[PDB]
């Protein structure tokens, strides 16, 4: 078992979404050059970076015990997304509040 | 020492879990799955 504290802080929410958002992004961002043939790479860090740390975990079979933190960690932050299901998910509400209709 | 570099703020394992768990039972999209999946918006 870990420290055993069950830490917890809502301000770091913030970044998991944009890294949610970012995530979410570049994965259009690379639709969105397909459409206009032949782009130059958007400015912006956060997309290209994980274009590039996309590119890696579509070979990063390990997960978790791999080599790259954005790797794994990435892994963790899409995962839950979509294995969300009928829970209370805090960084999906503020990104897609969808759930009661 | 292991100490990998890295300018992207990055985030630990438990930092997600925490944050945004999937639940037990790791999730269906990893690699490639994971465009096919993260690509099925509604
Ligand atoms: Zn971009
Ligand atoms: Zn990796
Ligand atoms: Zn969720």
């Amino acid at each position: 078992m870990g420290s055993g504290a069950h830490t917890a802080d809502p301000e770091k929410r913030k970044l998991i979404q944009q890294q949610l958002v970012l995530l979410l992004h570049a994965h259009k961002c690379q639709r969105r050059e397909q459409a206009n043939g032949e782009v130059r790479q958007c400015n912006l860090p956060h997309c290209r970076t994980m274009k590039n740390v996309l590119n890696h975990m579509t070979h990063c079979q390990s997960g978790k015990s791999c080599q790259v933190a954005h790797c794994a960690s990435s892994r963790q932050i899409i995962s839950h997304w979509k294995n969300c299901t009928r829970h209370d998910c805090p960084v999906c509400l503020p990104l897609k509040n969808a759930g009661d209709k | 020492g292991s100490m990998d570099e890295s300018g992207l703020p990055q985030l630990t394992s438990y930092d997600c879990e925490v944050n945004a768990p999937i639940q037990g039972s790791r999730n269906l999209l990893q690699g490639e799955e994971l465009l096919r999946a993260l690509d099925q918006v509604n």
